[PDB]
């Protein structure tokens, strides 16, 4: 009925641009992704009703947004920090773990990558104190990460940006692994607007 | 001349 | 191809839909809602839309309404140099609309007169008489249908007479709604595809 | 002139 028509269309539009955002990201078209993100952001101000699916949707969208801007340390996603975008991605990842009711063991593998990447980017930008703080608060595991964590500790103190671990790091490879991780917990079905466009253009 | 319904914390952009 | 032409098609549906909602918001004097929807369309226009005359026409009208909506704020500017007041900007947009809609001068003149009158009167109401004189000189000195009114306004400005009926009877709310009916009268008044599909789906 | 913000199809205001 009235007003419920607006919410319905708003949901279709959000879900459609969510679908396009993932497609753009998958094809490493981050310019297109950023533009689509800005559209979805402008939509959030409208009534959407309340679906669990769009909440999950927005969290994933949040994670990808912080990951996409992860190399820009002058960028900030929270208004109280002082957090680098990849630190924000770590916080979003925990919301995703909860809201998707995922187990720690499943999330554990992909979170290491973000922790690894967050520290290395600070190192690449010669922000060693931030690198140390992030390393000390997050990468402080102990088992399979010991060899790498020690490498990072040594690099920070010597400011050795030429270390292979820093030199061989690929952010593009990192992004795509994260996307594929996130997609593995997502339905799956084509957005209604796309289906309608298919039946329309044949 | 409203006319939202949400709040932030679902912030996508910076 | 049939992957980008799908994106362009949906983007056109989405744009056309929010254009319709923007007009509905403006019509009901819900300008907060209008401004929010405008911002959505703004983020949308940078996407591929193909080349339709319909989305171009859509955006010009959308531009005019945006400037009219902020028309009472002379401290607001739509150009990066702040040379023009929003209603001065709206006048420029109206001419583009006349062109793109292939309108006759007789069709446009009455409503253009309204915008010019509003631009000057708002300045007068804010006691910005120099600005009023300039706008008056630049937009009514050489316009056949505005002479009678132009004469009233010069005298009002020179006498600084805010109590004149032309000033006291002016209603900006009335002005906005008059402009909207003009613009809507030259629009394909058919319901947008997305709304129609939503009406079926919820039925 | 405005010309260039117009062509850009700028809907919202500069400032």
């Amino acid at each position: 009925g009235e007003a419920r028509l607006e919410e319905a269309v708003n949901r279709w539009v959000l879900k459609f641009y969510f679908h396009e955002a993932l497609r753009a990201f998958r094809g490493s078209r981050y310019g297109d992704f950023r533009q689509i993100r800005d559209i979805m952001q402008a939509l959030l101000v409208r009534p959407l009703g309340k679906e669990h699916t769009v909440s999950r949707l927005l969290r994933v969208m949040q994670c990808l947004s912080r990951i996409e801007e992860g190399e820009n340390l002058d960028c900030s996603f929270d208004m109280e920090a002082e957090l680098t975008p990849l630190e924000s991605a770590i916080n979003v990842l925990e919301m995703i773990k909860t809201e998707f009711t995922l187990t720690e063991a499943v999330v554990e593998s992909s979170r290491k990558l973000v922790k690894e990447a967050a520290v290395i980017i600070c190192i690449k930008n010669k922000e060693f104190e931030k690198a140390s703080k992030i390393l000390k608060k997050h990468m402080s595991k102990d088992p399979t990460t010991q060899k790498l964590r020690n490498d990072l500790l040594n690099i920070i103190r010597e400011k050795n940006l030429a270390h292979p671990v820093i030199q061989n790091f690929s952010y593009e490879t990192f992004q795509q692994k994260m996307l594929r991780f996130l997609e593995s917990h997502l339905d799956d079905a084509e957005p209604y607007l796309l289906t309608m466009a298919k039946k329309a253009l044949k | 001349e409203n006319r939202e319904l949400e709040l932030e914390a679902y912030r996508l952009g910076p």
